[PDB]
């Protein structure tokens, strides 16, 4: 009892680390792949089910399945899978030996949390635990206490004004668009301008693509006029087989759903309109220092020149009298769990904890007051 | 089989022996046997007298008292005709079949009579229904212990209806495996759309427990579904009479599924551990 | 109103069931067991391993042998069992479907070949007492069910506890000998051949004598045997030259049915009317091992035992098993035994002169009913004495000592 | 979700 | 100078005179013998009539005779008539096992380590025409695993299993005769205890003496190496370190030392003159062995089965000759006596065989 | 397991190791055997005492040492009831099958879980450092296993819940 | 696919042809089946289900569980190997996209054209697989025209006949001067 | 064969 675990069960992908450390020690996509074909040759019966890189690796005759959907578990199975692989073959360390931190999306069902901590508590009987929100972590490794949090996650994308000391719960707004239904418009287009890709394989594929060749775009109608003139815009992309795929518009055409949701379908706002509104919604007196903060973290607000548009958006939208300023910190993939790990090292937090005596006595409904 | 069935297949198939040779003249062939089933209750079918024409069947039923308490006229008459006569056993209900009479139907007689033990537990449930249905005031909750020591209580109300379940595991080994199994009983519900709502709970019984005297104690965990007309109708009546009934059954059978499939996963891993072993002795 | 036990005779062929306290076995099933396995070629690292609910997608009984996509396997090879994972899948499919008791409150009792190595008893008890939590259990030599149900014969109330049973059985047929309730334990002997073999090498004379059948209801054809196709023949010679003279009348006919296009087909039966059932008394045709008759096996094993005893044995042997059903069985055994003894005592009395006659030995042969199961009565009779809930192992026994209790054999000691 | 949206 | 002669081990060896004839235990109820040809050892010889296991064998420079000391209580002395091998029934009242035996110098004598908690030794006797055994069992308290002998033939060593290894005084009167004065003691009659270890170091599992008789050594299952020097006033010397425990002994020259077991290769060691204190030696052997391995398409898929298809033959003692020379029986001398010792030859558990030198290494 | 278990695993190689040495020593009180001697505890002459290598209450081993033969017993980290039950039964059906590997006992000691054993006839017609090998390994899997049989029993109770709540 | 099956039964066929002749026979003896393992079990009975076609040159071909098997293909898109799912489980997952309130709507009303639904028995098997899936509590109604397979013609023609698209059209003029992209725009 | 190609 030295340390403890920081675990982010992140829509798309899963961090975990030691209590301390400045960096993440594992580093892998949650995907829980099973055989699709037969299987023929004898001197092999491996592993009926794959998790981790080396689903990646042989992705091409797996079913990939993401066990978490939109920010909410779909099947239990996979993630205790999970989460055994990550405890044991990569962490190589026992549960008892140290407690563990958990992290999930705000307005979420309170029967996922009740499940996730009694399988935590009665499967790997972990000495003790926590549960937490990404913002408020976000917050901690920003090392501010007022802001806005822009926490636009590969399955949900929510907001959390904060003020000095305390916070606004009713001021809360999440949004289901993520980097999901990016990857999917982004699949659509590519079909649009003749290359076809339907599988997982290839669902894989156009994720590094989009990770890859992928910007915003300051003005739409400007730069689709340029994209008129397709000449120095078009960029290409080697793919496994060796064919070269030329995406033009596409770049910057997916990002543009974030602001523009109708693009999907979807009846709702863009993120700077939800932000507008929660800030709208706060006091007077706070919407200064709001917008004088505007914190974001997320793996789907890496996109170059993001910033600038939220800014200008911004500006335009609020009144052009004071200064409204982005700051953009080159790290906000793992600010949530250097936020963790920060909390797990602060000294007056090694007492509110839930440990097994309480959670037995009093039940799992604990959780629900301990902070909301 | 996954679902237990209700029907007992002993019956059938020993009616189905008496009856295919039945067309064969003066053929009495005496038959005496007592058999068990689940819920504790014996079985016992034995000519009455010397006359081999005719055979009975007759049930131990634990919990008769209140079943003749409440009253089952419509049980004599609706799915049993005129071949039911007063108990002779044990003061619980007899039916016997008339042989010189022609016996016109074969597999229906024979499905209907299957059935006997969830054919009289139903008299209770199906009036309680029957009783929120019509209108009638709510009729007095009852609770219906059968032969294992757990309890089970009904609450017939207006708008809904209730049902409670009170458990209890005897050996030590299995009560930890019956609580992870009931445990996500309460939650599964990701492939239900039209399903009842499902809760457990053991440290704190319901508050509608505490005047009855069901099953209190401190090992005892307790399930409640809630009932609603959709799923309580005269159509998807039976079925959820069924599914009830063999819930215990039901729970028992698939802990020894799972301990049989432990048994052949850990099997399975021996051989692992063997292949890893062998790599010890030499080429 | 106490809850009567159960009583099963588990075993190669048809498994036999029912409750205590009754005149007849309800059911009587094979052992055919169905499974969900298919081609795999991983199949010695992860036999089956049948992903979600699909390990219990398998049928039992004789609805299994209608199953044409599965595999029919029986678990169960004369006594010995190499996977009895299958074997647990069939005694909890029973019980729930087809008996419908519940272990916890109900008592087992269960039969076993005497060749029973004590490890596969331990195993099973171990299996029984963990997961179906049986209050109580017993196992026992079924020659002893045998010889209680033989009193029904006549004479019941004529207490009559000498004799001798040879059970048959569908991969084995025992010898053993009952001395006033006490059998000997070193005088047993194991016999390989059966009911099973006779049948494999009934199918291969015909797969050559004779054509106009399919591969796949080859069985069904060569069950001519369970029907009146097989008389025993005190001479072997004899009735292969009258079959071979005339060939006309003695000569029968078969009108089975396809199962899969309804077609008629029809074959001759030749001389294998005698020569399945005469392989008994001729083992060497099927099994080159054993070269050793019955018969005199039967006289062997009752002159290895005390004197005062061996002469009530002689007089009481029971006709009990289905391989016995054969005709005239008990004549060709009585008149080999006969003659045997007879001129043994006639040797004894070469040597030492004497104008004395001892009187003849007697050796009579008793055929009743209860051929086809005479197992299952004296599990009923085991059930409803109440000394049997006093020595069924009890479960503290088991808790801490181990399944050693049910290891306890008629033929060790030390 | 169970109702709106599919999770 | 690796070689080969069975893949079960070899409980003892024994060589003749010219180092030209082999003796390898099969582990079986028989023995069996290796000569030379060219560069090349083949067998010629096939000698079995012992119903149990054979457990100890040695050799006669001059006689040519052959002992099998093993199992069932008993000891044939074989002799060659001719050109075959006959045996000769000897007596030695024993009731539990008997394990090691050696000859002497003189040929005149053997003795037996008994594993009854006796020491047997036996002469010869023209009279019956058998070989007549005496017993020492004074202070004899559990099994003698190790014997060795001195070169007037009146002294021997006998290691134990009881912290001890004592010297002893045998002399047969009928053909022994008065020994030279001697530092040690008085040469005193047949059954008696000499001396005794000066305390508890281990058990003993080896004994080796010198030609001036006034040093003795012996090893130990607790890693340590002893050194009696009788010259001084019974100056005893002591050494340990880290390897695993020894099972053999033996040394060059009046300083030097040798001695192999579980550590898997020979370990050198040496003596002072007037320090009283020993050093330590690595590898005197050679400097390491090494590794090799192949494709062999055909195992890639074997070993699959079985084992781990990537499995394989490598080990961590390839490199340091630690992976098939599995730990290490006795040892022997090739030339001339414990003077020397031009070349020293090793037996091994492993079933084989294996040789050395001590001047190839030209330190 | 660098932080957790390795220096435990470190210690209980090294014990076994030096441990693992062992030597051919003819009966010296029945006639004429080669018998184990730990297991029959004739003379205390050969045997040695026992050494534990353990970091937690419930948690435990222990290794013997004699000439023919060396013992060593395991006892697992079972917290919880499921733990326990999951670690009989696996171990039980490794008994039933232990002629195969040749080093296994028949069953484990009294108080204690699974125990192996070693002898002068297994070292030489078996590897000598594979054999800890495989104790090592044996010794982190167990873990393993008992987490996937926990998780796979989880799985089946849900599954089967779920396939009997839908029919309502 | 029923080329390859057709290869497993003793029929080999492999150029175009034969795709044209086996074309045929699938349009000829083909249905689809209610249940997949009942049919298989009544083809194990395999006494009244196998059919004969005859070929060109006069050989006759015995069809037996291919009748059943290769439809059966749209339903399990496994077996060619591709990671998918059925028509039905596309349609649900369509439909469930969609905003609750027309979820009624759509379930009411299920159009259905193409060449490759004609299989008798089609419609009862979706409806029935539609109905497991979504919830038993409305009805769901399948509509089969027996004149599906020019479903589309005769849409385009009444949309032609109708007035207000007369105007709609893209002449020389305005195609010309615009350029090939203004198709884009046109009603997507 | 029988249709297609001899065998
Ligand atoms: N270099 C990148 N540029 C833009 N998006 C990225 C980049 N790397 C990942 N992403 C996107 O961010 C997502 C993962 O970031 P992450 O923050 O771990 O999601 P989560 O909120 O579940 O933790 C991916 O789905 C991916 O689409
Ligand atoms: N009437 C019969 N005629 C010939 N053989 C019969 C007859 N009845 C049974 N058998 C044979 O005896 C065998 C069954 O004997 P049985 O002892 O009940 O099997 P088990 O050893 O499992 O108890 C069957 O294989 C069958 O071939
Ligand atoms: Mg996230
Ligand atoms: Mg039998």
């Amino acid at each position: 009892e030295t340390t403890a675990l920081v675990c982010d069960n992140g829509s798309g992908l899963v961090k975990a680390g030691f209590a301390g450390d400045d960096a993440p020690r594992a580093v892998f996509p949650s995907i829980v792949g099973r055989p699709r074909h037969q299987g023929v040759m004898v001197g092999m019966g491996q592993k009926d089910s794959y998790v981790g890189d080396e689903a990646q690796s042989k992705r091409g005759i797996l079913t990939l399945k993401y066990p978490i959907e939109h920010g909410i578990i779909t099947n239990w199975d996979d993630m205790e899978k999970i989460w055994h692989h990550t405890f044991y073959n990569e962490l190589r360390v026992a549960p008892e030996e140290h407690p563990t931190l958990l992290t999930e999306a705000p307005l979420n069902p309170k029967a996922n949390r009740e499940k996730m901590t009694q399988i935590m508590f009665e499967t790997f009987n972990v000495p003790a635990m926590y549960v937490a929100i990404q913002a408020v972590l976000s917050l901690y490794a920003s090392g501010r206490t007022t802001g806005i949090v822009l926490d636009s996650g590969d399955g949900v994308t929510h907001n959390v004004p904060i003020y000095e000391g305390y916070a606004l719960p009713h001021a809360i707004m999440r949004l289901d668009l993520a980097g999901r239904d990016l990857t999917d418009y982004l699949m659509k287009i590519l079909t649009e301008r003749g290359y076809s890709f339907v599988t997982t394989a290839e669902r894989e594929i156009v994720r590094d693509i989009k990770e890859k060749l992928c910007y915003v775009a300051l003005d739409f109608e400007n730069e689709m006029a340029t994209a008129a003139s397709s000449s120095s815009l078009e960029k290409s992309y080697e793919l496994p087989d060796g064919q070269v795929i030329t995406i033009g518009n596409e770049r910057f055409r997916c990002p543009e759903t974030l602001f523009q949701p109708s693009f999907i379908g979807m009846e709702s706002a863009g993120i700077h309109e939800t932000t507008y509104n929660s800030i709208m919604k706060c006091d007077i007196d706070i919407r200064k220092d709001l917008y004088a903060n505007n914190v974001m973290s997320g793996g789907t607000t890496m996109y170059p020149g993001i910033a600038d548009r939220m800014q200008k958006e911004i500006t335009a939208l609020a009144p052009s009298t004071m200064k409204i300023k982005i700051i953009a910190p080159p790290e906000r993939k793992y600010s949530v769990w250097i936020g963790g790990s920060i909390l797990a090292s602060l000294s007056t937090f090694q007492q509110m904890w839930i440990t097994k005596q309480e959670y037995d006595e009093a039940g799992p409904s604990i959780v629900h007051r301990k902070c909301f | 089989m996954i679902l237990l069935e209700v029907n007992n297949r002993i019956i059938e198939e020993t009616l189905a022996l008496k009856f295919e040779n039945a067309a064969a003249g003066n053929k009495p062939e005496a038959v005496e046997v007592t058999f068990a089933d689940f819920d504790g209750v014996l079985y016992h079918i034995s000519n009455p007298n010397g006359d081999k024409t005719k055979v009975m069947v007759s049930i131990s039923l634990k919990f008769y008292k209140e079943l003749q308490a409440h009253g089952a006229d419509e049980l004599l008459k609706r799915v049993y005709g005129s071949y039911l006569v007063n108990p002779e056993s044990g003061y619980n209900v007899s039916l016997l079949y008339d042989l010189e009479n022609l016996p016109a139907s074969k597999d229906s007689i024979v499905h209907q009579a299957g059935m006997l033990k969830r054919n009289c537990f139903a008299s209770v449930f199906e009036k309680y229904f029957q009783f929120q249905e019509e209108g009638k005031e709510g009729e007095n909750r009852a609770v219906i212990h059968y032969r294992d020591d757990e309890t089970m209580y009904v609450e017939s109300k207006k708008d809904r209806v209730t049902v409670v379940f009170s458990t209890v595991f005897k050996d030590d080994d299995d009560v930890v495996i019956g609580k992870v199994f009931m445990q996500e009983f309460k939650e599964g519900r990701r492939a239900s759309h039209t399903a009842p709502q499902v809760l457990f709970s053991h440290r704190e019984p319901p508050l509608e427990l505490k005047d009855t005297d069901a099953a209190v104690g401190d090992n005892i965990g307790y399930i409640t579904f809630v009932l609603f007309p959709r799923h309580t109708n005269a159509s998807a009546r039976d079925n959820t009479i069924n599914l009830i009934h063999t819930f215990r059954d039901y729970l028992h059978y698939h802990i020894k599924c799972s301990k049989a499939y432990i048994h052949t996963r850990m099997r399975a891993k021996t051989s692992d551990f063997l292949k890893v072993l062998n790599r010890a002795r030499p080429d | 109103g106490r809850l009567p036990a159960c009583v099963v005779d588990c075993g190669t062929g048809y498994t036999k069931l029912g409750y205590a306290g009754n005149t007849e076995p309800q059911f009587i099933i094979p052992s055919c067991i169905a499974i969900k396995e298919s081609a795999k070629v991983g199949d010695q690292a992860q036999r089956r391993v049948m992903k979600g609910v699909d390990d219990l997608d398998f049928f039992i009984g004789d609805e299994a042998i209608e199953k044409p996509t599965y595999a029919t396997k029986w678990p169960i090879r004369h006594g010995i069992v190499e996977d009895w994972d299958l074997m647990e899948r069939f005694m909890e499919q029973v019980i729930f479907k087809y008996l419908r008791a519940e272990p916890e409150d109900h008592y087992f009792l269960l039969t076993e070949p005497p060749l029973n190595t004590p490890e596969n008893r331990e195993y099973t008890a171990e299996i029984m007492f963990e997961s179906f939590n049986v209050p109580g259990l017993y196992i026992a030599v079924q020659a002893v069910l045998a010889l209680a149900a033989s009193w029904t014969s006549r004479q019941v109330g004529e207490r009559t506890l000498t004799g001798t049973v040879i059970d048959s059985g569908d991969g084995v047929t025992h010898v053993i000998p009952v001395a006033e309730g006490y059998v000997i334990g070193s005088c047993i002997k194991h016999i390989p051949i059966a009911g099973r073999d006779i049948t494999y090498f009934i199918q291969q004379l015909l797969r050559d004598r004779e054509v106009g059948i399919p591969p796949e209801q080859s069985l069904e054809t060569a069950k001519a045997v369970k029907e009146r196709y097989s008389y025993v023949c005190p001479d072997l010679v004899k009735e292969f030259n009258k079959y071979d003279t005339d060939g006309s009348k003695w000569i029968k006919q078969y009108t089975g049915i396809n199962a899969i296009s309804k077609k008629e087909f029809s074959i001759d039966v030749g001389y294998e009317r005698f020569l399945g059932p005469e392989i008994f008394f001729h083992p060497e045709f099927a099994n080159p091992d054993f070269t050793q008759p019955i018969s005199e096996v039967v006289d062997e094993v009752i002159q290895n035992c005390p004197i005062d005893v061996r002469r009530p044995l002689y007089k009481n042997i029971v006709l009990s098993g289905g391989s016995t059903m054969f005709r005239d069985f008990g004549r060709r055994l009585q008149r080999d035994l006969k003659r045997t003894v007879d001129a043994r005592l006639k040797l004894s009395e070469e040597l030492s002169g004497g104008r004395l006659k001892p009187k003849p030995i007697d050796v009579q042969v008793i055929t009743h009913h209860m051929q086809r199961y005479a197992v299952w009565f004296g599990g009923s009779m085991l059930a409803s004495t109440p000394e049997f809930y006093q020595v069924c192992h009890t479960k503290k026994d088991y808790e801490e000592i181990g399944p050693s209790i049910c290891r306890h054999n008629p033929v060790f000691g030390v | 979700w169970x109702a709106x949206c599919p999770a | 100078a690796y070689h080969s002669f069975l893949v079960e081990p070899i409980s003892c060896h024994a060589w003749n005179k010219d180092r030209t004839q082999i003796a390898i235990c099969p582990n079986n109820h028989e023995v069996h013998i290796y000569e030379k040809s060219g560069n090349k050892w083949v067998q010629v010889h096939e000698l079995k009539e012992h119903n149990g296991q054979v457990t100890g064998i040695d050799w006669a420079p001059d006689s040519n005779r052959i002992v099998t000391c093993g199992t069932d209580r008993n000891a044939y002395v074989w002799t060659l008539k001719g050109r075959t091998w006959k045996p000769t029934l000897v007596i030695l009242r024993i009731n539990r096992a008997a394990r090691c035996v050696r000859w002497a110098p003189n040929e005149k004598k053997f003795a037996v380590g008994s594993g009854s908690r006796v020491i047997s030794i036996c002469y010869f006797e023209q009279e019956n025409d058998w070989w007549v055994c005496k017993h020492i069992k004074k202070p004899i308290r559990s099994t003698v695993l190790s014997l060795d002998w001195h070169p007037n033939s009146v002294l021997l060593a006998a290691g134990s299993c009881d912290f001890k290894c004592r010297i002893f005084s045998a002399y047969i009167k009928e053909v022994e005769e008065r020994p030279a004065p001697t530092p040690w003691g008085s040469k005193m009659p047949f059954g008696e205890l000499m001396f005794e270890s000066s305390s508890s170091c281990g058990w003993v599992h080896g004994v080796c003496f010198s030609a001036n008789g006034s040093r003795v050594a012996w090893v130990s299952h607790d890693s340590t190496v002893c050194l009696a020097d009788a010259d001084k006033k019974m100056a005893v010397a002591t050494l340990a370190s880290e390897t695993l425990p020894l099972l053999a002994v033996t040394f060059i020259t009046e300083s030097s030392l040798v001695a192999a077991g579980h550590d898997c290769f020979p370990v050198l060691f040496t003596y002072d003159s007037a320090a009283g204190k020993l050093s330590f030696g690595g590898r005197l052997d050679v400097p390491k062995q090494s590794s090799q391995r192949g494709l062999t398409a055909r195992e890639r898929f074997q070993n699959l089965d079985k084992k781990a298809s990537s499995e394989g033959s490598a080990a961590a003692g390839a490199g340091l000759d630690s992976l098939h020379k599995n730990s290490v029986s006795q040892i022997s001398v090739l030339s001339g006596g414990k003077a020397k010792c031009s070349q020293f030859c090793t037996t091994g558990m492993d079933g084989g065989m294996s040789i050395w030198d001590v001047r190839s290494l030209e330190s | 397991m660098t932080a957790t278990l390795r220096p435990y695993l470190s210690a209980v190689r090294a014990t076994l190791q030096a441990a693992l040495c062992l030597e051919n020593f003819s009966s010296q009180v029945v006639e004429r055997h080669n018998k184990p001697e730990v297991e029959v505890r004739s003379s205390k002459e050969l045997l040695l005492q026992p050494v534990t290598i353990s970091r937690n209450e419930k948690e435990k081993v222990l290794i013997e040492g004699s000439i023919n033969s060396v013992r060593v017993s395991i006892a697992v980290k079972q917290a919880d009831e499921i733990e326990k039950i999951l670690c009989h039964k696996f171990m039980r059906f490794m008994m039933m099958r232990a002629e195969n590997f040749f080093i296994l006992r028949r069953k484990p000691v009294e108080g204690y879980d699974i125990s192996f054993l070693i002898t002068n006839f297994h070292t030489e017609q078996m590897y000598k450092h594979k054999l800890v090998d495989f104790v090592i390994h044996f010794m982190e899997e167990i873990d393993k296993e008992i987490s996937e049989m926990k998780l796979s029993v989880n799985a089946r109770a849900r599954i089967v819940a779920e396939e009997f709540l839908k029919n309502f």
